[PDB]
RNA sequence: AAGUGUAGUAUCUGUUCUUAUCAGUUUAAUAUCUGAU
RNA sequence: AUGAUGUCAUACUUAUCCUGUCCCUUUU
C-alpha cells in the first residue's frame, strides 16, 4: 500500500513500454498544463537544499517546496517541485521515479493540480 | 470423471441456481459425461456461486455461456438428484499444460 | 478418566480459575505466554463444554505429560466448584 | 518550527562514499587506472626493509588508525584515520619529445590531514599535482614519522 | 554488489582421499582468513571437504580464480555452499548466557 | 539413440535373412525406431 | 525484493518460544548498539559445527597454517601490492539423465558410485527424485508410481528431508516447482498419520506458493495447504501455526495468515474461531492484532459465503478491533469488516451494527488513507442496512465522496470507485442529484488516460460506468463516453467500447440518439480502421452495437460495407481479418435489413477472397460464408451451393485450427441444411475426405466431424457410409479412434439401425483386437443413442454380447460392460427382462477384478441393472457376497449393496429376507407376517 | 485422558456419511438393525401399507404410529 | 518414410525359496514377514 | 507344469488433453 505506489507507477510505465503506447498518450497528457511533480516517502532527515541538487540532475528547479511541520521539524517525507520545464518533469517521472537514497527508496507522481501542502501520505 | 477420476465433486445442498458450462465444455454432461440425451437441468450449490465463483463452468471450470443439464442416463439412474457437482478440485489436469 | 464426567461450566466462575491456570501454564510451559492463556480460558466459554478437546487441545500446546497434568488439575477443580452451592471450591475460600 | 536551511546535507554524500562502517572521503577522480610502472615501495623504518609494496596491483590504499574501517592497522601512533593517501592516476603528461600521453603517475595532494605532512623537509599541498617521482623520503602520519621508503 | 547466492562456505568436490590438506589450506589462503576448512571423513565424503572463510569477498575471489583450478591429476570442481537444512541434529541452547554478557558488557 | 532392444534384433535378423543385407531401407521401413543407417550399423555391429 | 525473504529460509511449543525469545533478545541488542554509537558476522565453533552437516572434520593440518591465516586480515592490505590423471564422475547409473551443476549439490550422494552398502540404502533409493525432477516423461511417471508404492517403505522422514531442500533450490524452475509440489501431494495423499512432526517443515515451503502471482500456482499451493491440514489434526496446525503471529518478518506474518485461512477453509470456521479469538485478544503487540486482522480476511476471502453463520462470533472478534490505537491495527479492521461484508450477501446487518457507529465516528475524524479505509468500510456496509438509516447514510457519505473525487491516492481513486458502485446501486440515489455531482467529476476526474492503464484500474472503471449508466441513465454515460471514441490510445478506446457495449447490452440503445447514434457509428468505424491487438472488444462491440441498432442501423450499413470492402483490400492478418469478423458479426443486421445487394456483393467478396492462403484471414472468410448461409438463403444465396460444395472439398486439408474448424461447421451446415445439391459421388468424395479430419488435436473437431458424417449418411445413404466408417483400421487407439464407432451411432440414429445393425455384427468377425473392439465400443454407443428404439434389437445383441463377455481380453470386458449399461438404461420399461437376465448370467462374474476401467465398468453396469433388472435381482445376486469370510470378496460385496443401496432405499424391505431370530435379537419383523 | 483416538477423517477417503450404507466390518447385528429400521420407516411411510398393517389390529392409525416410533430405540437387543 | 501431454491395465526377456522346527502378525486358508533352537 | 518379483521395451481404455493464465499477491 505505502511502497506499492512506486510499483504501480513502475508497472505504468513498463505497461506503457509493453503495450506500444505513443509519445502522445506516454502518461503525460493528465500532468500535462504543470511540472509540480509531488516527491513522497522520502525519510524524515532529508535537507531541502540535499533533495534540490539530487533532483536537479534532470534540470533546473523553479520552486521546490517540503512538509514543513508546526514544531516537529520540517520532517514529512512529502515534497512538491516545479521545475523548470515540464520535460524535466517527465524526464524525472521516467528515470528519478522510484530511486533509492539515503536508505528507503520514495516514489514520485505528477499531480499539476495546485499548490497543496497537505496533500500526501506516510 | 471418466476422463479425470482423480477430481472431487462438491456434493453440496441444492440451491435455486442455475448454472452454465463453459464454451469448449458446451453440450458435455455434468455427471454422465455423455454427449446427447440431457433430461434436467444442473442446479448450483449455494456456496458455489457468490461473485467471484458465479458464472463459471461446472465441468470445465472456466467462463460460462450455454446453460448445462444432466444427462438422461444420469436422470433415469437415479443420479441427479446428487448434491451439487461442482468440479472444486483442479489437479491431475492443465497442471503443466501452462508450461508447455 | 476424570474428564470423562459430563461438566457445566456455566454453573461456576471464571476469575478464580484463570490465575490458577496461568500459574500451571507458566510452571509447565515454563514462559510467559498470552496465546496459551486466552486459549485456555475461551476453551471454557461455552455451557456445556467438552474436556476431550480440551484435552486434545492441552496436548497440542503441552507436550502431553503436562498436558494430562492441566487437565487432571483442571477438570476436579471445576467439577467441585460446579458442586459447591456458591460454586467455587475449596481453595477459594483459604485465601 | 520546521528549520528550513535549503543547504546541502551530509546524507547524500554519505549514501554516495560510505566507508564498510564509516564514511569514505577524498574520493579518486574517474580519470585514474591500475599502473604498470616499474617501482615498488621499499619501506624501512630503521635502515631494514623487511617488506615490499607494489602498489599497480591494489586501488584501494588505506593505511590508518582503524581497524575495522581501513583495509588493515599501522604501527604508526603519529597518523591519523585519514589525512594522506597517494593515488595512481593516468595524467596527460607530455613526453620528453613532446608526445602526450596518458601516463600512470601517483597524483599528490593532501588529504586535509590534522598536522599536515612532510617528504624531505618539505609539506605537500592539495589542488596540486607536485612533482612526484621516484626515490622520494616521505611519510604516512600527520605528526611526524621517523620511517621512510624508497 | 554481489549475488545473494556467494556465501561465506564454499563446497569443494571431486579431490583425492589424501590429499594434502596443507596445500589446500594454503591454496584457500590465497582469498582470505581460512575460518574453518572440514575434509570429509567418510568414504562418501571421502573426496569431498568444505571451506569456509571470514570473508565473503575474498571467498567470490577464488570462486572466480580457482573455478576448476588444475591439481597433481585432477580438477576439483568449487561451487557455492547451499542453504543449510538439516539444523534439527544442532540447537541454539546456552545463548542466554551470550545475551546476558552482551547486555551486562555494554550495560543496554 | 538406439537400444537395441531383443524384438528389434529379432526384426533385423529376420529383415536381414528374408529382404537383404544390402537393402537397409526396406529394413527401416518395419522397424520405425530407427534409421537405415542405425539400422545397418545394428546389423553390423551385433546382428552380423 | 519481497520473495528474497524466501532465500532466507532454514529448515526445522515451549524450546520454540524460547528460541523466539531469543531471537527478539537478540533483534533489539543490534539496533542498541547501533544508537548508542551483518550476515558476514562472525562464526563460532558451535555454529560452525551447526551450519554444515556430519561428513566432515575440521583439520587445521600444521601449526603454522592456523598462524599463517590468522594474520591474513593484516596480509590482504601490505603484501597483497607488492612482487609476485584426466579423472572425471559425472552421475551415470544405468541411465540417470543430467544433473545441472546446482542439482550437483542436492545429488551428490548418487555421484558417488558404491554398492552394495540399510539406512543409506533407503537413502539411495531415495535418489528417483532426480529421474523424476530431471529426466523424460516416462522416468517422470515411473518415479511417480514408485514414490506412491513406496510411500510407507521409504518413509515419510527422508522423503520430506529430500524433498524441502529441492523445493528451495535457487534455480528450481517452473516446472521443477510444478513437478515438487505433485510429488509433495502424492504423498500426503498416502502418509496421514506421520506428517505430523513435519508440518512445520512442509508449511515453511509450501507456503510462499500461495503468495505468488500465477493464479494456478496459487491454487495448486491452497489446495496442498488444505490437504497437508486436513491430514493431521487441528490443534496441531494451530500449535505449527502459533509462534508465526509474533514473527518478525512480515512475509511470514502473510504466510502464516494465508495458512490460518487456508486450515480454517479446511477444518471449519468455527475449529479456528477461539484460536483467531484468542489471537485477536493479544495484548502483547500490535503485530499481533495485525497478524489476527489479516488472518481473519484472508478467511472471510478465500471462504466466501461460509462465513454467514459465524459472521455474528467474527463480530466479537472484530469488535475489540476497530478501537486499535495504532492506525496499521484500525486499517487492517477496517480491512476486514470490509472482506466480511463484500463476501457476505445482505444478511446479518445487527450482527456489524456494533461496528456501523464507530467507523461512521471515524468519517468524522478521517485523515489520510484511514479515511479511504473507513470509506470502503461504509461503502461496503450501505447495502446491509435498511432503506430508511440507508438514505441518511448515502447523503452523508455522498459528500465525502465528493470531497475525495480529486485524491491523487490510487488506492483511495480505488476505493472511491467501489463506494460509487456500492452507493449508486442503491434505491436511495438520486438520479438528478447524481447526473449533478458525480457524473462531471467521474467523466473528469475518474475518467483518465492514466487510469485505463492499470489492470485492476479497468474492471474498476469499468464496472463503475456501468452500475452508473444503470442508475443515471444512459444517454449521459453515451454523451460522455462517445467523445473519446476518437483517442490515440488503445487501451482507452477499449476500455470506451467495452463500455458502451456494456451500457448497450444493460439498458439498450433505444435511448440513443440521431446526433449519438451518428456519433457512435462514426467512433466504431475509427475503432475499426485502428485495432493494434489482436482482441474481440472491437468485434463484439460492433456486434452489439448493430444488434441494437437494428433497422436504425440501415443508414450505417453502406460505410461500414465500404469499410468492410477497403479492409478485404487492405493488409490481410490485419484488416482483412477483423474485416470477415465485423462481416460475419454483422451479418443478421444485413439480413435483417434487407440488404439484398448487399448480401449479394458480400457473397461474391466471399468466393472471391476464399482462396487465401492465410489460415486466419480464410477462417474468417469461412465463417463470414457460414453466416451468410445461416442468413441468406440457399437458393437465395448468391454464391450457389454447387461451387461451394466442392471448393469447400479440398479445404479440409488446411491443417489450420480454426481454418479446419470453419470449414467443418461450413459443410456440416450445408449438408445438414440443404443436403440436395451435394451429388451421391460428391457425398463420397466428402466422407473420403472427412475421414481424415479426425486426426486433428481437437474435441470439438471431432463432435462436428462426427454430425457431418451424420448429415451425409441421411442425405446419401446408410450403405456407403457404413462401408467407408467399416474401413477403420485404427492405427492409433487414441486420437478420436473410437470417434468411428461414434459416428456409426450417429449413422444409425440418423438411419435405420435395421441396416446399420448386421453390417456391424458382421464387420466384428473380423480377427483384430482393435476392430473386435471398436464393434463393442459402436454398439454400446449406438444402443445408447437409440435407447427407447432398442425395443427390438435386444433378442438380436444378446449373442454377441454373451460371447465377447469371455474375458479374452481386458479391453473386450470394459466394451462389453459399457454395453451392457448403456443398454439397461435404454431398455427401461421395455419390457426386456429376459436379455437383462442372461446378460448380468455373465457380466456377474466380471465383479471379481482389478483392473480401474473395468470396475468401473462393472459398477455402472450394476448400477443400469439395478435401474432396469431391479433391485429385487440385484439383491439375489449380491445376497451371499455380504457375510462372506475373505477381505476382497467382502469388500466387493459391501461395494455392490452400498451402490445397490443408495439408490432403492425404499424397495430394499421386501428384499431383505426373513433371517432367524437369535436369543438375544428378534429380527424377524413379526409384524410382516400379520395376515389380515 | 490418555486415550489417543482421534478418529475424525484421514485422506478424505470414501467415507459413507449415508444412514444405511452398509461397510465391510458390518456384524450381523448392524445389519438386522439397519433393516428393521429401514422397514419400520417404511412402514411409516407407506399410507396403504399402515392401513394394512393395522387394519390386522384394532388399534387406530395413531396407536400403529406410536407403537412404530417407540421400537425405534434398540429393536432387535442390546449387542 | 514424423506426433503433444495427463492416469491406469497386460502380455514379452534376466534372477530366488528341499531349511528341520517353535511363537506371533497377517491370510478364508496358504503364503510372506518378524524373534529363538 | 499356473505364479511372485521388478529396471527396460510394446498394445490398449478412459468421445482424456494445447492459448492456459496472473480478475485479483499488492504484507515492508
Amino acid at each position: 500500500n505505502p511502497l506499492t505506489k512506486v510499483k504501480l507507477i513502475n508497472e505504468l510505465n513498463e505497461r506503457e513500454v509493453q503495450l506500444g503506447v505513443a509519445d502522445k498518450v506516454s502518461w503525460h497528457s493528465e500532468y500535462k498544463d504543470s511540472a509540480w511533480i509531488f516527491l513522497g516517502g522520502l525519510p524524515y532527515e532529508l535537507t531541502e537544499g540535499d533533495i534540490i541538487c539530487v533532483f536537479s540532475q534532470y534540470g533546473e528547479i523553479v520552486n521546490i517546496n517540503l512538509v514543513r511541520d508546526k514544531k516537529t521539524g520540517k520532517s514529512k517525507g512529502f515534497c512538491f517541485l516545479c521545475y523548470e520545464d515540464q520535460r524535466s518533469t517527465i524526464l524525472a517521472v521516467d528515470n528519478f521515479n522510484g530511486i533509492k537514497i539515503k536508505g528507503r527508496t520514495i516514489r514520485v507522481d505528477h499531480v499539476s493540480n495546485y499548490r497543496a501542502p497537505k496533500d500526501s501520505e506516510e | 470423471a471418466k476422463h479425470h477420476p482423480d477430481l472431487i465433486f462438491c456434493r453440496k445442498q441444492a440451491g435455486v441456481a442455475i448454472g452454465r458450462l463453459c464454451e469448449k465444455c458446451d453440450g458435455k454432461c455434468v455427471i454422465c459425461d455423455s454427449y446427447v440425451r440431457p433430461c434436467t437441468l444442473v442446479r448450483i450449490c449455494d456456496e458455489c456461486n457468490y461473485g467471484s465463483y458465479q458464472g463459471r463452468c461446472v465441468i470445465c471450470g472456466g467462463p460460462g455461456v450455454s446453460d448445462a443439464y444432466y444427462c438422461k442416463e444420469c436422470t433415469i439412474q437415479e443420479k441427479d438428484r446428487d448434491g451439487c457437482p461442482k468440479i472444486v478440485n483442479l489437479g491431475s489436469s492443465k497442471t503443466d499444460l501452462f508450461y508447455e | 478418566e476424570c474428564l470423562e464426567k459430563k461438566v457445566d461450566m456455566s454453573k461456576v466462575n471464571l476469575e478464580v480459575i484463570k490465575p490458577w491456570i496461568t500459574k500451571r501454564v507458566t510452571e509447565i510451559l515454563g514462559f510467559e505466554d498470552d496465546v496459551v492463556i486466552e486459549f485456555i480460558f475461551n476453551q471454557l466459554e461455552v455451557k456445556n463444554p467438552d474436556s476431550k478437546m480440551m484435552q486434545i487441545n492441552l496436548t497440542g500446546f503441552l507436550n502431553g505429560k503436562n498436558a494430562r497434568e492441566f487437565m487432571g488439575e483442571l477438570w476436579p477443580l471445576l467439577l467441585s466448584a460446579q458442586e459447591n452451592i456458591a460454586g467455587i471450591p475449596s481453595a477459594f475460600l483459604e485465601l | 518550527k520546521e528549520k528550513p536551511s535549503f543547504e546541502l546535507s551530509g546524507a547524500l554524500l554519505e549514501d554516495t562514499n560510505t566507508f564498510r562502517g564509516v564514511v569514505i572521503k577524498y574520493s579518486e577522480p574517474p580519470e585514474a587506472r591500475i599502473p604498470k610502472k616499474r617501482w615498488r615501495l621499499y619501506p624501512f623504518k630503521n635502515d631494514e626493509v623487511l617488506p615490499v609494496m607494489y602498489i599497480h596491483r591494489q586501488s584501494a590504499y588505506l593505511l590508518g588508525r582503524h581497524r575495522r574501517i581501513a583495509d588493515i592497522p599501522i604501527d604508526h601512533p603519529s597518523c591519523s584515520k585519514q589525512h594522506a593517501v597517494f593515488q595512481y592516476r593516468l595524467v596527460e603528461y607530455t613526453r620528453a619529445d613532446g608526445t602526450v600521453g596518458r601516463r600512470v603517475k601517483p597524483y599528490i595532494i593532501d588529504l586535509g590531514s590534522g598536522n599536515g605532512t612532510f617528504l624531505n623537509n618539505k609539506r605537500i599541498e592539495p589542488q596540486r599535482y607536485y612533482e612526484l617521482k621516484e626515490k622520494d623520503v616521505l611519510k604516512f602520519g600527520f605528526s611526524s614519522r621517523e620511517y621512510v621508503l624508497l | 554488489r554481489l549475488p545473494p547466492e556467494v556465501n561465506r562456505i564454499l563446497y569443494i568436490r571431486n579431490l583425492p582421499y589424501k590429499i594434502t590438506a596443507e596445500e589446500m589450506y594454503d591454496i584457500f589462503g590465497k582469498y582470505g582468513p581460512i575460518r574453518q576448512i572440514r575434509v570429509g571423513n567418510t568414504p562418501e565424503t571421502r573426496g569431498t571437504a568444505y571451506v569456509v572463510y571470514e570473508d565473503i569477498f575474498d571467498a567470490k575471489n577464488a570462486c572466480d580464480h580457482l573455478s576448476g583450478f588444475n591439481v597433481c591429476n585432477r580438477y576439483l570442481v568449487v561451487l557455492y555452499y547451499n542453504a543449510n537444512r538439516a539444523f534439527q541434529k544442532m540447537d541454539t541452547k546456552k545463548k542466554e548466557e551470550q545475551l546476558k554478557l552482551l547486555k551486562e558488557k555494554y550495560g543496554i | 539413440g538406439g537400444v537395441w532392444r531383443n524384438t528389434e534384433d529379432e526384426i533385423l535378423k529376420a529383415a536381414v535373412m528374408k529382404y537383404g543385407k544390402n537393402q537397409w531401407s526396406r529394413i527401416a521401413s518395419l522397424l520405425h525406431r530407427k534409421s537405415a543407417k542405425q539400422c545397418k550399423a545394428r546389423w553390423y555391429e551385433w546382428l552380423d | 525484493e519481497y520473495k528474497k525473504h524466501r532465500r532466507t529460509m532454514i529448515i526445522s511449543a515451549e524450546t520454540p518460544r524460547t528460541d523466539r525469545g531469543g531471537d527478539s533478545i537478540g533483534e533489539t541488542p543490534t539496533p542498541g548498539a547501533s544508537k548508542r554509537k551483518e550476515r558476514n558476522r562472525p562464526l563460532s565453533d558451535e555454529e560452525l559445527d551447526a551450519m554444515f552437516p556430519e561428513g566432515y572434520k575440521v583439520l587445521p593440518p600444521p601449526a603454522g597454517y592456523v598462524p599463517i591465516r590468522t594474520p591474513a586480515r593484516k596480509l590482504t592490505a601490505t603484501p597483497t601490492p607488492l612482487g609476485g590423471m584426466k579423472s572425471v564422475n559425472d552421475q551415470p547409473s544405468g541411465n540417470l539423465p543430467f544433473l545441472k551443476p546446482d542439482d550437483i549439490q542436492y545429488f551428490d550422494k548418487l555421484l558417488v558410485d558404491v554398492d552394495e552398502s540399510e539406512e543409506q540404502k533407503e537413502r539411495k533409493i531415495m535418489k528417483l527424485l532426480l529421474k523424476i525432477k530431471n529426466g523424460t516423461p516416462p522416468m517422470r511417471k515411473a518415479a511417480l508410481r514408485q514414490i506412491t508404492d513406496k510411500a510407507r517403505e521409504f518413509g515419510a522422514g527422508p522423503l520430506f528431508n529430500q524433498i524441502l531442500p529441492l523445493l528451495m533450490s535457487p534455480t528450481l524452475e517452473d516446472q521443477e516447482r510444478h513437478l515438487l509440489v505433485k510429488v509433495i501431494d502424492r504423498i500426503l495423499y498416502k502418509l496421514d498419520d506421520l506428517v505430523r512432526p513435519y508440518v512445520h517443515k512442509i508449511l515453511v515451503v509450501i507456503e510462499p506458493l500461495l503468495i505468488d502471482e500465477d493464479y494456478y500456482a496459487r491454487v495448486e499451493g491452497r489446495e496442498i495447504i488444505s490437504n497437508l491440514a486436513k491430514a493431521a489434526g487441528l490443534a496441531t496446525m494451530i500449535s505449527t501455526m502459533r509462534p508465526d503471529i509474533d514473527n518478525m518478518d512480515e512475509y511470514v506474518r502473510n504466510t502464516t495468515a494465508r495458512a490460518f485461512a487456508v486450515v480454517a477453509s479446511a477444518l471449519g470456521i468455527p475449529s479456528l474461531l477461539p484460536f483467531l479469538k484468542a489471537v485477536c485478544k493479544s495484548k502483547k503487540s500490535w503485530q499481533a492484532r495485525h497478524t489476527g486482522i489479516k488472518i481473519v480476511q484472508q478467511i472471510a476471502i478465500l471462504m466466501g459465503c461460509a462465513i454467514l453463520p459465524h459472521l455474528r462470533s467474527l463480530v466479537e472478534i472484530i469488535e475489540h478491533g476497530l478501537v486499535d490505537e495504532q492506525q496499521k491495527v484500525r486499517t487492517i479492521s477496517a480491512l476486514a469488516i470490509a472482506a466480511l461484508a463484500e463476501a457476505a450477501t445482505p444478511y446479518g446487518i445487527e450482527s456489524f451494527d456494533s461496528v456501523l457507529k464507530p467507523l461512521w465516528k471515524g468519517i468524522r475524524q478521517h485523515r489520510g488513507k484511514g479515511l479511504a479505509a473507513f470509506l470502503k468500510a461504509i461503502g461496503y456496509l450501505i447495502p446491509l442496512m435498511d432503506a430508511e438509516y440507508a438514505n441518511y447514510y448515502t447523503r452523508e457519505v455522498m459528500l465525502i465522496l465528493i470531497r475525495e473525487f480529486q485524491s491523487p491516492d490510487e488506492e483511495m481513486k480505488k476505493i472511491v470507485l467501489k463506494v460509487v458502485k456500492q452507493c449508486c446501486g442503491t434505491d436511495g440515489v438520486e438520479a438528478n442529484y447524481i447526473k449533478t455531482e458525480i457524473l462531471p467529476p467521474f467523466f473528469k476526474h475518474f475518467w483518465q488516460h492514466r487510469m485505463a492503464l492499470d489492470r485492476r484500474n479497468y474492471r474498476q472503471l469499468v464496472d463503475t460506468t456501468v452500475e452508473l449508466a444503470n442508475k443515471v441513465g444512459a444517454a449521459e454515460i453515451i454523451s460522455r463516453i462517445v467523445d473519446d471514441l476518437k483517442d490515440e490510445a488503445e487501451q482507452y478506446r477499449k476500455m470506451v467500447m467495452e463500455t458502451i457495449e456494456k451500457i448497450m447490452g444493460n439498458l439498450g440503445a433505444a435511448d440513443i440518439d440521431h446526433k449519438l447514434e451518428e456519433q457512435l457509428i462514426d467512433g466504431i468505424l475509427y475503432a475499426f480502421q485502428e485495432q493494434t491487438t489482436e482482441d474481440s472488444v472491437m468485434l463484439n462491440g460492433f456486434g452489439t452495437v448493430v444488434n441494437a441498432l437494428g433497422k436504425r442501423v440501415k443508414p450505417y450499413l453502406p460505410q461500414i460495407c465500404g469499410t468492410v470492402l477497403w479492409r478485404l483490400n487492405n493488409k490481410s492478418a490485419k484488416v482483412r481479418q477483423q474485416a470477415a469478423d465485423l462481416i460475419s458479426r454483422t451479418a443478421v443486421v444485413m439480413k435483417t435489413c434487407q440488404e439484398e445487394k448487399l448480401m449479394g456483393h458480400l457473397g461474391v467478396v466471399l468466393y472471391e477472397y476464399l482462396g487465401e492462403e492465410y489460415p486466419e484471414v480464410l477462417g474468417s472468410i469461412l465463417g463470414a460464408l457460414k453466416a451468410i448461409v445461416n442468413v441468406i438463403g440457399m437458393h437465395k444465396m448468391t454464391p450457389p451451393i454447387k461451387d461451394l460444395l466442392p471448393r469447400l472439398t479440398p479445404i479440409l486439408k488446411n491443417r489450420h485450427e480454426k481454418v479446419q474448424e470453419n470449414c467443418i461447421d461450413l459443410v456440416g451446415r450445408i449438408a445438414d441444411r440443404g443436403a440436395e445439391y451435394v451429388s451421391a459421388r460428391e457425398w463420397m468424395r466428402i466422407c473420403f475426405e472427412l475421414l481424415e479430419l479426425l486426426k486433428a488435436h481437437k474435441k470439438a473437431i471431432r463432435r462436428a466431424t462426427v454430425n457431418t458424417f451424420g448429415y451425409i449418411a441421411k442425405a446419401i445413404g446408410p450403405h456407403d457410409v457404413l462401408a467407408t466408417l467399416l474401413n477403420n483400421l485404427k492405427v492409433q487407439e487414441r486420437q478420436n479412434r473410437v470417434c468411428t464407432t461414434v459416428a456409426i451411432a450417429i449413422v444409425a440414429e440418423t438411419c435405420s439401425p435395421f441396416t446399420v445393425l448386421p453390417a456391424l455384427m458382421n464387420e466384428y468377425r473380423v480377427p483384430e483386437l482393435n476392430v473386435q473392439n471398436g464393434v463393442l465400443k459402436s454398439l454400446s454407443f449406438l444402443f445408447e443413442y437409440i435407447g427407447e428404439m432398442g425395443k427390438d434389437y435386444i433378442y438380436a445383441v444378446t449373442p454377441l454380447l454373451e460371447d465377447a463377455l469371455m474375458d479374452r481380453d481386458l479391453v473386450h470386458r470394459q466394451t462389453a460392460s459399457a454395453v451392457v449399461q448403456h443398454m439397461s438404461l435404454g431398455v427401461y420399461g421395455f419390457g426386456c427382462e429376459d436379455s437383462l437376465n442372461h446378460l448380468l448370467n455373465y457380466v456377474w462374474p466380471n465383479v471379481f477384478e482389478t483392473s480401474p476401467h473395468v470396475i468401473q465398468a462393472v459398477m455402472g453396469a450394476l448400477e443400469g441393472l439395478r435401474v432396469a433388472i431391479g433391485p429385487c435381482r440385484m439383491l439375489q445376486y449380491c445376497l451371499q457376497g455380504l457375510f462372506h469370510p475373505a477381505r476382497k470378496v467382502r469388500d466387493v460385496y459391501w461395494k455392490i449393496y452400498n451402490s445397490i443401496y443408495i439408490g432403492s432405499q425404499d424397495a430394499l424391505i421386501a428384499h431383505y429376507p426373513r433371517i432367524y431370530n437369535d436369543d438375544k435379537n428378534t429380527y424377524i419383523r413379526y409384524e410382516l407376517d400379520y395376515i389380515l | 485422558m490418555t486415550d489417543r483416538y482421534t478418529i475424525h477423517s484421514q485422506l478424505e477417503h470414501l467415507q459413507s456419511k449415508y444412514i444405511g450404507t452398509g461397510h465391510a466390518d458390518t456384524t450381523k447385528w448392524e445389519w438386522l438393525v439397519n433393516q428393521h429400521r429401514d422397514s419400520y420407516c417404511s412402514y411409516m411411510g407407506h399410507f396403504d401399507l399402515l392401513n394394512y398393517f393395522a387394519i390386522a389390529e384394532n388399534e387406530s392409525k395413531a396407536r400403529v404410529r406410536f407403537n412404530l416410533m417407540e421400537k425405534m430405540l434398540q429393536p432387535c437387543g442390546p449387542p
